[PDB]
């Protein structure tokens, strides 16, 4: 059993630069003086796509910007120039001894100009309201970087528990993220308060963007 | 009599000379088996020459060498049987008993895998298509186009299975073409 | 070219076996070895084993010996992996590749004793928006379904730009998912917009037309 | 008498077995000479077996066959001499007298052209580079890189000189690589 | 031996179209079931560049738009899509028997939107004037097609003899031609006339473009 | 990569002999066969012969047997073609190729008994143009030179766009050539413009500065 360690855990480079991905095998996989290292690319929702096999040989149809280097124990995947569609997860697999263990994988992130989050607030639907509960939703679209904190405000006080956040993967069209925050609440406490507010504090500016609504306003 | 044994050896030499001059380049599978059949019986007839010299010796120096050489061929013949039966255990293929190599080449052509002996089992295996007929490592496998090339072939030896991936296939002069089979993983047992 | 079609996701009770079919096309089935790869938790790719479909000899991982059994069917050109004694650690996506180049779409196996629940689909439009710039967002929310996955499209896939399907999140043993599309005011409400939610595990395919309130 | 000839054939087969088993894959040029030296002397010793049976003409049926069979191996030995001296006229190289083929492969490696026998001489010639060592048509030529591959090799036979062109060179696994030589013109003598 | 009847003599195709160049050998050049036909490209002032060898094999570095077809006696060179830099002469050579005879060659003309000729008139230089002779020059730049007739006018009558024309090859930047007309004259007759005129009648319009000057005007 | 350098154009008297050198670089000279191709009248490509530099055996065209003799120089890596009894039909361009891909620049052999004449270089500017739009043409005329070829550049090759070097034409056993450049009025006459005419056969290199009259 051979253990593969990939560094870094996550990689963040801008377009047109060189992305260096390492893969340090625990044992030397030199068979007949050659290393059998397979590099895969897996976009979310898709099976892995073979990029490089036998540590240097590029797979047919793969663009000629992925290069595999290193021998012995250290192995390197280099992507240059990095385009918009290279934002995926890259795995290294030793094709030498059973089992053909994969690497930990690194999530390559495209460094794009910072953008302001498009903020939208959705009150709970009437059909869900009559069902016995409620859920107020806040959508952030086309924002960068990924790190951001969204808070919910009830009748003059922020609330932390009962809030669930969902982050989308880096899009392959604009290299920007999206976030969905959901505050769920039983119908017992939904009508006990009026103002529902969603506020976001992002690095794109010093102004925390706020969108709110009222129960009786609808 | 040694005269009748002289005629048998003369036909053994004549058989190979025909296989070396008129059927050397030809790679017909029945012909190739006949060549392998001849090379297999080259071990008993090497042992038969030394056993005859050992039993019907001229001098103890001449007979003594023939006793040692008969053991030398006998040890080399059993080394073929040991290596082939160990190869036959892994592959379960009747080509494992070929007397020229202990490595098999498995090419999936026309559906059924076309197992053939392989001499070197290198990192890169050469596939050549000539007039639409594929020959891999000097084994004329049969009709195969560039678009119908096996996307993966395997090479099986003792305690090691070597899987090969098709690389870049280039079509030249229409029906003919070329292909590259670089090894990508090792299925060692 | 070479296409490998796998069976869909199946919610399996713990301790129950499951056979994963990997139907192949575009090549001679017995020709090439069929590998199997498990991707646990969406990131940890693990190699299960390979089976040579010509003769039938296999080569498993040490961890998956006794857990997975690889079989083939030359008549239908379908390679099977029969997982044995499924536990919560087996909640993964299982792929079948050929030369590591051509892969199946993956069979999301959900090993849970949870009760299959039909999804709750709700359209969401900016009722009384009072702001109608030529970029308006409308969404479709799927709440309380099990198990994964579900497919949410818009107008039978006619609209592909400006779509955002957020990943599902678990709550009270129920997954929730949302879809959002931003279209100009020249579209809403002139052209029909309908969100289509398909869950094959529950064998349901609902279509919801979004309407202003 | 007639027992010492048994020992000579025994070592002829023993040398044959060693070249066919121990040094079959080995492509050392001196060893390849020895294999061609042994295959050349296989024609006199095939004739010597039939002449010995013809001289020991105890029965006319066995001796008469050996007289006719010595003519068959005698004629095809002179057919080798006729074909090789015609090849030697065109090429003026000492490899034309190899007993395995009448076609020569000229590869310009390390400056001086490396001439080797070629059994097939087909349209496409495969050049495999392994660990930075070039082997063309099973002839290990020596140290060569993908960037140092010959841009043109020639294949010389009787009444025909086929010039081959480097189609496309693909580098695999670093030092190793692969390229193909597609024939582009023929120098008909 | 073997002669090649390369047809047509000249080819004129538009950008992005398919250019078909035929070359029929007198006898079959087939050897061992294969035809050995070479296709060269020779831009003006440059040696021939090999495009296709062995009737189909594209040369390394040559764009994939060049394709060779045909077997037996009929051979075809197809260029699709045709770019601006393909305006050259294409030759076919049989690489089978001595001598390796070439084809007649066909110059590929790039059918491009007709344009009006830029006309310029140069009186003879003073340094050349004092030397004993004179030469008046008329330049046409960036015109299409190649066929055009330029005439010189002396004191009310056109003159044909003593006029030399030079045509440039099709440019690899705009696919347009240039022409230089020169009227030479001894100093004895140069001062015996005053008006010197150059007129061009091109297919680009129905108006013959005229540029003239006078000896005493300078 | 593989570069083949030949001798420049020369004027050979009729009924004489000329040796054409094809200096090779970037590869082992004895490696590959050296072909020779004659292009007469600008279009008629004709194959002369090939010589293998390793041993020295040749293979001529039947038309060129007794006309051309191919020799090699392994020490200097230079392949020679020695033409014999040059006539007016030999006024052609001779190329040397290796594998039909790498060619020499071509040696323009001019078989004539004419006397090498130095060129007459004249600048030509629109004196008293009375029309100065920001596209003005100026030229440099080379008249009465022999033999071919000549190289006409502008400001030592600094200007490469908008250049037009018209092909030479023969008259009274003398070739004439012209060069023309169109530059905007923002250039003329602010920046220096000079036409450089080089004829290696006459071993002359003249530079003429153009000036308004
Ligand atoms: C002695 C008889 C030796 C075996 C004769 C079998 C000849 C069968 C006729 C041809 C069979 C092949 O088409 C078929 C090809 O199979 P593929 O289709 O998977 O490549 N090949 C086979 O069945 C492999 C049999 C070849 C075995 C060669 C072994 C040579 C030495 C064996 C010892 C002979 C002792 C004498
Ligand atoms: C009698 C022994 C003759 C064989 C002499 C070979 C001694 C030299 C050993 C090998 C030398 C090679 O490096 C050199 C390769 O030169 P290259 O670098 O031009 O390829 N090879 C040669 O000169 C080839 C010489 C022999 C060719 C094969 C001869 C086959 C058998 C000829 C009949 C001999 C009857 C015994
Ligand atoms: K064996
Ligand atoms: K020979």
């Amino acid at each position: 059993d051979i253990v593969m360690t990939q560094s870094p855990a996550s990689l963040a480079v801008s377009l047109g630069q060189r992305a260096t991905i390492s893969c340090k095998a625990s044992q030397s996989i030199d068979y007949d003086g050659d290393n059998y290292m397979n590099w895969y690319q897996q976009k979310p929702g898709q099976p892995p796509k073979l990029l490089i096999y036998t540590t240097s040989n590029l797979e047919s149809g793969i663009p000629a910007r992925f290069s595999g280097s290193g021998s012995g124990t250290d192995f390197t995947l280099n992507i240059h120039p990095v385009e918009e569609g290279d934002a995926a997860t890259y795995y290294c697999q030793q094709n030498n001894e059973d089992p053909y263990t994969f690497g930990g994988g690194t999530k390559l992130e495209i460094k794009r100009a910072d953008a302001a989050p498009t903020v939208s607030i959705f009150p709970p639907s009437s059909e869900q309201l009559t069902s016995g509960g409620a859920s107020v939703v806040c959508f952030l679209n086309n924002f960068y970087p990924k790190d951001i904190n969204v808070k919910w405000k009830i009748d003059g006080s922020e609330r932390q528990n009962g809030v669930l956040n969902s982050w989308t993967d880096q899009d392959s069209k604009d290299s920007t993220y999206s976030m969905s925050s959901t505050l769920t609440l039983t119908k017992d406490e939904y009508e006990r308060h009026n103002s529902y507010t969603c506020e976001a504090t992002h690095k794109t500016s010093t102004s925390p963007i706020v969108k709110s609504f009222n129960r009786n306003e609808c | 009599l040694l005269e009748q044994w002289n005629l048998v050896i003369g036909f053994l030499f004549l058989t190979w000379i025909c296989l070396l001059q008129f059927a050397y380049a030809n790679r017909n599978r029945f012909l190739y088996i006949i060549k392998l059949i001849f090379l297999w019986l080259l071990w008993p007839v090497t042992l038969a020459c030394f056993v005859l010299a050992a039993v019907y010796r001229i001098n103890w120096i001449t007979g003594g060498i023939a006793i040692a050489m008969a053991c030398l061929v006998g040890l080399m013949w059993l080394s073929y049987f040991i290596a082939s039966f160990r190869l036959f255990a892994r592959t379960r293929s009747m080509w494992s008993f070929n007397p020229e190599t202990n490595i098999l080449l498995n090419v999936p052509l026309h559906g059924t895998i076309l197992t053939r002996p392989l001499l070197e089992s290198e990192l890169v295996i050469g596939a050549v298509i000539l007039r639409g007929h594929l020959r891999i490592a000097g084994h004329h496998l049969g009709r195969c186009d560039i678009k119908d090339l096996p996307k993966e072939i395997t090479v099986a030896t003792s305690r090691t299975l070597s899987y090969y991936k098709l690389g870049a296939s280039q079509r030249v002069a229409g029906d003919s073409g070329f292909a590259a089979y670089s090894r990508y993983r090792i299925g060692n047992y | 070219e070479v296409q490998l079609q796998q069976s869909g996701p199946e919610l399996v009770k713990p301790g129950a076996s499951m056979k994963i079919s990997c139907k192949t096309s575009g090549y001679s089935f017995t020709g090439y070895t069929m590998n199997w790869v498990k991707q646990s938790h969406g990131k940890n790719l693990e190699w299960i084993g390979l089976i040579n479909p010509y003769n039938g000899d296999t080569s498993y991982n040490q961890k998956f010996k006794g857990k997975a059994t690889l079989t083939v069917d030359k008549s239908s050109s379908t390679a099977y992996m029969e997982l044995l004694s499924l536990t919560s650690e087996d909640s993964a996506v299982y792929y079948c590749e050929v030369i590591n180049t051509y892969w199946g779409q993956g069979t999301l196996v959900t090993v849970s004793a949870a009760k299959t629940t039909p999804p709750s689909v709700y359209p969401l439009a900016p009722g009384s928006a009072a702001q109608t710039n030529s970029m308006v967002t409308l969404g479709c929310l799927v709440k309380g379904y099990f198990p994964e996955p579900v497919t949410v499209t818009w107008n039978s896939g006619s609209l592909s730009s400006g779509v955002h399907t957020f990943p599902a999140v678990l709550q009270s043993d129920l997954y929730t998912l949302s879809s959002s599309v931003t279209v100009p005011s020249s579209t809403w409400p002139s052209e029909t917009v309908t969100c289509n939610v398909a869950h094959p595990a529950s064998s349901t395919k609902v279509d919801k037309k979004i309407v202003p309130r």
